[PDB]
């Protein structure tokens, strides 16, 4: 009958959607690599879709995926075992090295733009008409690490001009230089900012920015990432 | 304990971003509204502006008439008595016209003819409205995705109160504007065609509705644990993957045997849901006209 | 066996228990102690699901099913066949959602991200528990829970609801329904947007998180903005489910009568309670 028909035919329609879906989700990461980075034997049942092209904005070019996969950097990791699927020891210092939780990616050394073409992320003191409009303002407030020691203080907040939102806290260290911290990784309080992730002494390690009035995508990752990694490598002091 | 970026900890404001512009006609743009310090703990604090084209008016205009026509009659039943109105607010109901009238436009005001009026407006206000979301998307040279997804509903809506009703010969088969009444209308329709737990396009719709609450529950929990990596910016991760999407990835693939992408996950979703009202529009569309009892057909499959 | 960028991550650690012992992979599947556990429980489960299909005398799945201990047993032990299994099969089902939650945790620790996920998940756990552990113990009888079966649990729902007539009236169950509706309207959009920003009309440059915003605003005069939406979602759902679990823990324990009745309290309000006309006068 018309109802049996329709219920099968949908199944078919449903299978095919699954396909389309599954594939579409491989334009990155694929193809799989063996534990030495050489292509993999079994690529599964699903094929690499035919490449599609993103016309980036503000003449910054084009993106085409699937694309030629490149880590574009050194991985201080080595096997801890003979057969596959094991951990991969960090030859040295995972923080500095950029591995594991701290890992950071090679994203363009350019900053995110808004839709007008001017820097998306700016630092307050240069953000025209941008003020704290509610909540406990952290400016001037002292930064305390996970070991409970002071490490610098807050001198400015960087904000997502368009989404009028707060993503960072320029921190002035003991040696007059500043480090950016990830809002989402701080815990502003009444009398202090508290960073669980890092201890006083690593605050320095936080990578730096070349420009003091902008931050490149690539730059954000390195920071946050480093920051993150703190959660597990900074634990013997927290 | 840590920051769950569920609510921000500090708010910040700057002037009003009157929004991009492209082909959009800024003349029909409205003036900006005020900033709430409320929504601000959750999302933006900026209210407005709003684009009210000719369509924006139409749709909204019929929108009220519709909503109003229902008011008048609720006022009629309450005998123009306020307290009543407030008491029986839920039991009131503008029912469709009677089975005898079938699909005719003669029905006397008090019996269907006022229900027709009201529908007439609702159509117009729903279609004109859809339409707007087209143009707006066009004025933004953007993907008619939205305009399409919405259609998916209009679907179920269209069957629920026009298609299905035209296929069973009478206006008395449609739903009535009422708070408890329609509730029941559903229940009855369940019993009037075997049990709906059986109608499979319904077993299915369940799946997706449910499914959308499974998926969305994920995507959000996720995006949120990887914001500390500027992940909320799904757009710019797409174009230049970050550790955000990488990490978003490997968690799921080290969890459930696979993974999506930043563009991709957005297509799952979109469907996962567009399908609730799709499978549906079918399910209902079939019961009665093509299948008078669903239990039965659960035995024969025809 | 790995994604193009998978290696720089697979470091050691993240274990809540057992140290490195079970710290390793298998296929793109993480493992850990809890990986194992959910294996132990899962299997043990799938097995007692096979014994009741023989004790039931059939291998058709739609037919297979295992039932709770009948009212007569109460809140104690029951012969395998009549509830007994249903009881251990629940135990397993439980230990495996839980395990499955913890493993997720270890993952959030090796990958060093948020606990938003397993946290979230803990809710559907709850929802489950209510069903097979909470409501029953208060109503004093395992039997009240549902039957693990492909259609039998459906009938478990069909009758349980109607025990209180139309269930639409249980108000907590109206709430729950709203969210399960908006939520979905949400995802509906997020997905239409993101994708209508990301795959512009042919011939143009990707759009911007700025364009997204302008849309809505010009559409419904407001934007919740990209972080919020993704927050909204988490809530729309967890709630939608918070409430369900609620309207069930109340049905049979504190309200057991006709649901549709409940609603008299409102119409039976002193002031208007008497007045003639309308639908209740
Ligand atoms: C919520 C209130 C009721 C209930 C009401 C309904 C109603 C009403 C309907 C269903 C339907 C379904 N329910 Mg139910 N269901 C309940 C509790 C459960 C539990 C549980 C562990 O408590 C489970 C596993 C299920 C499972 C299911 C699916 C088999 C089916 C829905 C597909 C779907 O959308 O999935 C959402 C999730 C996914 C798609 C993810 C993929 C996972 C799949 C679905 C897992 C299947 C597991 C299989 C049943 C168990 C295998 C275990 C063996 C040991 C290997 N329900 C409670 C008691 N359920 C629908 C149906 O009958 O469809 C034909 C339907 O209409
Ligand atoms: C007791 C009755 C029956 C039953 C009878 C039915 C019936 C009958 C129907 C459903 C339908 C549905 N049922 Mg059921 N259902 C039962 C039990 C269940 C159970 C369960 C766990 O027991 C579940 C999960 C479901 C789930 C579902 C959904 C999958 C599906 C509705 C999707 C939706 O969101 O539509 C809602 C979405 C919309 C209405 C979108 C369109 C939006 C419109 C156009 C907007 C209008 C706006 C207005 C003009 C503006 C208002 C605001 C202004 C500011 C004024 N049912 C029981 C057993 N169910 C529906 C379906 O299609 O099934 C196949 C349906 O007809
Ligand atoms: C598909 C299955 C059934 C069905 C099954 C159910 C079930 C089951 C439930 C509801 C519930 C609701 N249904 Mg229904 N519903 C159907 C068809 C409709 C139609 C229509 C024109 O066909 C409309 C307007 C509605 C409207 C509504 C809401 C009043 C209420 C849900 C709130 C919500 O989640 O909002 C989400 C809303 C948005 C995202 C949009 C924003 C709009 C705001 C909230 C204003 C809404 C105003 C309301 C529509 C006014 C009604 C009075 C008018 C005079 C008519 N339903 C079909 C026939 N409906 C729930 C309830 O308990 O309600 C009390 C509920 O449990
Ligand atoms: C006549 C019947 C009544 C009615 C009676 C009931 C009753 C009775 C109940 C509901 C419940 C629900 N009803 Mg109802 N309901 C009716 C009509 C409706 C309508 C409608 C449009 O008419 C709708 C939308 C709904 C909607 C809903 C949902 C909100 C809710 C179930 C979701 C949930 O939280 O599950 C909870 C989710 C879970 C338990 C799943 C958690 C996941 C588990 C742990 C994992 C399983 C894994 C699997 C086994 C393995 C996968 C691995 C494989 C390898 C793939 N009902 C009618 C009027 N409804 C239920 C509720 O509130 O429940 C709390 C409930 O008990
Ligand atoms: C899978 C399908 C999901 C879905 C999708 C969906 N819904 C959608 C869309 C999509 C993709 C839209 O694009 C459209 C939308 O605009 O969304 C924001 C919409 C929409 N989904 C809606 C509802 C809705 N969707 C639902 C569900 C779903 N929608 C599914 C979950 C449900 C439920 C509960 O299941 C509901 C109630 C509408 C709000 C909206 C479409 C609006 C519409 O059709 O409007 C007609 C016009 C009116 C009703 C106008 C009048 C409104 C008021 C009565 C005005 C009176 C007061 C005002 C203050 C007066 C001001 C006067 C001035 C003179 C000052
Ligand atoms: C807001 C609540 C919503 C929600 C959220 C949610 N679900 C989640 C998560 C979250 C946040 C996860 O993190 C987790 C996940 O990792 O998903 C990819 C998950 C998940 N949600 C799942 C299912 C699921 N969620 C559902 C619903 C929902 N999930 C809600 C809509 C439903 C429905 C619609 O009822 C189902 C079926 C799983 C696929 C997955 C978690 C994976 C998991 O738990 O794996 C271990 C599995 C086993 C050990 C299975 C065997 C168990 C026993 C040994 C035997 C079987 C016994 C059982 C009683 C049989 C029932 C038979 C029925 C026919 C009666
Ligand atoms: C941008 O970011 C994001 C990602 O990244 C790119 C993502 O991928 C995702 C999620 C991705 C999707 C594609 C969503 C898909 C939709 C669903 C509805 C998924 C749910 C359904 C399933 C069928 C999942 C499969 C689930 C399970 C539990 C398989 C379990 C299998 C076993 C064999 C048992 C496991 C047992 C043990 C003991 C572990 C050890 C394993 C052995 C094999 C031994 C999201 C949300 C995201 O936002
Ligand atoms: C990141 O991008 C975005 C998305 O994802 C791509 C989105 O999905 C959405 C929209 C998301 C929603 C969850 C809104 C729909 C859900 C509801 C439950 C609405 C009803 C609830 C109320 C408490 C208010 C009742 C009153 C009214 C007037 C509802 C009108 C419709 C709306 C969509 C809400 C807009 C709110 C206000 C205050 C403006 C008044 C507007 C009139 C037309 C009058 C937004 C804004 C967004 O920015
Ligand atoms: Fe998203
Ligand atoms: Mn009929």
């Amino acid at each position: 009958d018309l109802a049996s028909l329709a219920i099968y035919s949908f199944w078919i329609f449903l299978a095919g959607l699954i396909y389309y879906l599954q594939t579409e989700n491989m334009r990155e990461g694929y193809p799989l690599e063996n534990e030495d980075g050489t292509p993999a034997a079994n690529q599964g049942p699903f094929p690499l879709p035919k490449p599609k092209t993103f016309i980036l904005p503000h003449g910054r070019g084009t993106l085409t995926v699937p694309g030629p996969e490149s880590e574009d950097r050194p991985i201080a990791l080595a096997r801890t075992a003979v057969s596959e699927g094991f951990p991969h020891a960090p030859t040295g210092d995972p923080m500095k090295d950029g591995v594991g939780p701290a890992s950071w990616v090679a994203r363009r050394d350019l900053p995110e733009l808004d839709g007008h073409g001017h820097n998306k992320i700016k630092p307050m003191k240069a953000a025209a008409g941008f003020h704290v409009s509610a909540g406990k303002n952290p400016i001037g407030l002292p930064v305390r690490g996970c070991d409970l020691e002071i490490a610098g203080k807050v001198v400015d907040i960087w904000v997502d001009i368009p989404e009028q939102m707060a993503r960072f806290l320029e921190v002035e260290l003991k040696d007059g230089s500043t480090r950016l911290l990830p809002m989402q990784m701080v815990k502003v309080q009444s009398n202090r900012v508290h960073v669980n992730a890092l201890s006083s002494d690593l605050f320095a390690g936080i990578p730096t920015i070349k420009s003091p009035t902008e931050v490149t995508l690539l730059e954000e990752d390195k920071i946050c990432g480093y920051v993150a990694g703190g959660l597990m490598y900074a634990a013997p002091k927290r | 304990a840590e920051y769950q970026n569920i609510f921000s900890q500090v708010q910040v404001r700057g002037p009003a971003d009157l929004g991009m512009t492209e082909d959009v006609n800024l003349a029909n743009r409205s003036g900006v509204g005020p900033f709430s310090t409320l929504l601000g703990w959750f999302g933006n604090a900026q209210l407005g502006p709003i684009y009210l084209g000719s369509l924006g008016v139409l749709s909204l205009f019929s929108g009220l008439m519709w909503f109003f026509t229902i008011g008048i009659w609720f006022w009629y039943q309450a005998g123009w008595n306020p307290a009543v109105f407030l008491r029986d607010l839920f039991f009131f109901s503008l029912e469709p016209p009677a089975p005898e009238y079938g699909l005719s436009f003669a029905a006397p005001l008090k019996e269907g003819g006022l229900w027709l009026i009201a529908s007439f407006f609702m159509f117009v206000a729903v279609w004109s409205w859809w339409g707007r979301t087209y143009l707006r998307a066009q004025a933004l040279g953007m993907g008619k995705h939205t305009a399409w997804a919405f259609l998916s509903a209009i679907w179920l809506w269209m069957v629920h109160g026009f298609i299905y009703p035209i296929l069973e010969g009478s206006w008395s088969e449609a739903v009535p504007y009422g708070i408890f009444s329609h509730l029941d209308w559903t229940n009855n329709f369940s019993l009037v065609h075997g049990n709906l737990h059986y109608n499979p396009f319904h077993g299915l719709s369940i799946a997706f509705l449910y499914g959308s609450a499974l998926l969305f529950a994920m995507h959000g929990a996720t995006i949120l644990a990887v914001s500390r990596f500027g992940g909320e910016r799904e757009l710019e991760q797409i174009a230049d993957r970050g550790t955000a999407a990488e990490r978003a990835a490997l968690f799921w693939r080290w969890t459930m045997g696979f993974n999506a992408t930043m563009e991709g996950i957005h297509r799952w979703a979109i469907w996962m849901a567009v399908l609730v009202t799709l499978t549906g529009g079918i399910g209902i569309l079939l019961s009665d006209t093509v299948v008078d009892n669903w239990y039965v057909w659960g035995q024969n499959h025809g | 066996a790995l994604l193009s960028f998978e290696r720089k991550y697979r470091v050691p650690g993240g274990t809540l228990v057992g140290g490195n012992l079970f710290d390793f992979w298998v296929g793109p599947f993480y493992v850990g102690f809890f990986g194992v556990a959910t294996f132990f429980f899962a299997a043990l489960g799938i097995i007692l699901i096979a014994w009741s299909a023989v004790l039931q005398g059939t291998w058709n799945p739609q037919l297979i099913s295992v039932y709770p201990p009948a009212l007569e047993y109460g809140l104690g032990g029951a012969p395998l066949a009549k509830g007994g299994l249903w009881q251990i099969i629940t135990i397993c089902a439980t230990g495996a959602f839980v395990s499955w939650a913890l493993r997720e945790v270890e993952i959030c620790r090796k990958l060093g991200i948020g606990y938003h996920i397993p946290f979230a998940f803990a809710f559907a756990i709850l929802a489950y528990l209510t069903h097979v552990l909470f409501r029953p113990v208060m109503m004093g009888a395992w039997g009240y829970a549902f039957p693990y079966g492909i259609w039998t649990h459906l009938d478990w729902v069909s009758n349980t609801g109607y025990t209180y007539g139309n269930f639409h009236y249980n108000p907590a169950h109206m709430i729950a329904i709203s969210f399960f509706f908006t939520n979905a309207l949400a995802l509906a959009l997020h997905g239409a947007l993101v994708l209508s920003a990301a795959n512009p009309e042919k011939g143009k440059e990707m759009r911007t998180p700025d364009h997204e915003d302008t849309f809505f605003r010009d559409l419904v005069g407001y934007s919740i903005g990209t972080l919020g939406i993704h927050r909204l979602g988490l809530l729309l759902s967890l709630s939608a489910v918070f409430f369900s679990a609620l309207c069930m823990i109340i049905t049979g324990t504190i309200w057991f009568d006709q649901w549709v009745d409940w609603w008299q309290w409102w119409v039976k309000l002193p002031w208007w309670a008497n007045i003639p006309g309308g639908i209740n006068g």
